[PDB]
């Protein structure tokens, strides 16, 4: 299912799904490299 | 990286009195008087804002997303 | 007099002007500078099974680092790229040929003969003389010495 990445350099967003993309890029800049980005749910931390 | 925020020993808060004595000491002032103005007796504390290094604005330029 | 404190001085400037690891930058330069061109004059040349014809080699000339995308066409490189995607930072290595017909010399050409690893701040490497700033946009810690 298609899912969100982000770029390495340019940090912008980029969608696109692994199991059919046969080359990876970044179509503003041409990165090869791309983020998983945080998920947007609370998560507790114990300030311990 | 960032200041401490209490001191170590025995947590008297100097967190918010590290860029006042490193902006009085660039203007000349002699540290020993800045540091019992800021009131700041043992020297415990003392070495707290001495002995700081200021590494987040050199590790900030660094994101990870 | 002089005085300790101030042969200090003089001596701060020799590491402020010469780096901590100049023992590797200085040889590999050299290297690169004359002895890829030793290397090839002593061979001379390659003489094969053939009745008339050799080929004498001729200069050396070694490109910027590049990398040959499977997907695309060679592309610029740069260290954080080279060790995030477990590539070898190298740059492409080009030989003139000098083909030899019957004692008399042909037209130059010049072939890929391989990669050759660079390293980091030389002369040749991608990061050579720039600011912090840059460095600092490439994502590099400019205290890195190379
Ligand atoms: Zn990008
Ligand atoms: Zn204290």
């Amino acid at each position: 299912v298609e899912a969100v990445y982000r770029c390495f350099k340019c940090g912008r967003e980029v969608k696109l799904d692994l199991s059919i993309t046969r080359d990876l890029r970044c179509p503003y800049c041409g990165s090869k490299i791309l983020y998983k980005p945080r998920p947007k749910v609370p998560r507790r931390v114990k300030a311990i | 990286m960032i200041v401490p925020v209490r001191c170590f020993t025995c947590g008297k808060v100097i967190g918010d009195k590290y860029y006042e004595f490193k902006r009085r000491v660039e203007a000349g002032e002699d540290p020993e008087k800045v540091l019992d103005d800021l009131g700041l007796e043992r020297y415990c504390c003392r070495r707290m804002l001495l002995s700081h290094v200021e590494l987040i604005d050199d590790i900030m330029h660094y994101r990870v997303y | 007099d002089v005085t300790p404190d101030d042969l200090w001085i003089v001596m701060e400037s020799y590491w402020q002007e010469k780096g901590l690891v100049r023992q590797h930058l200085d040889s590999y330069n050299a290297f690169i500078e004359r002895g890829l061109q030793e290397v090839v004059n002593e061979f001379g040349g390659i003489k094969p099974d053939i009745p008339d014809f050799e080929v004498k080699f001729g200069k050396i000339r070694v490109g910027e680092p590049e990398f040959q995308e499977p997907h695309g066409q060679r592309k610029p490189l740069y260290p954080m790229d080279a060790r995030i995607r477990n590539l070898t930072y190298a740059a492409p290595l080009y030989l003139e040929m000098i083909p030899v017909i019957k004692g008399v010399e042909q037209d130059p050409v010049e072939v890929r003969i391989g990669e050759l690893p660079i390293m980091l701040k030389s002369k040749v490497c991608r990061l050579y003389g720039l600011s912090d700033e840059e460095l600092i946009k490439l994502g590099e810690d400019p205290k890195d010495p190379g």
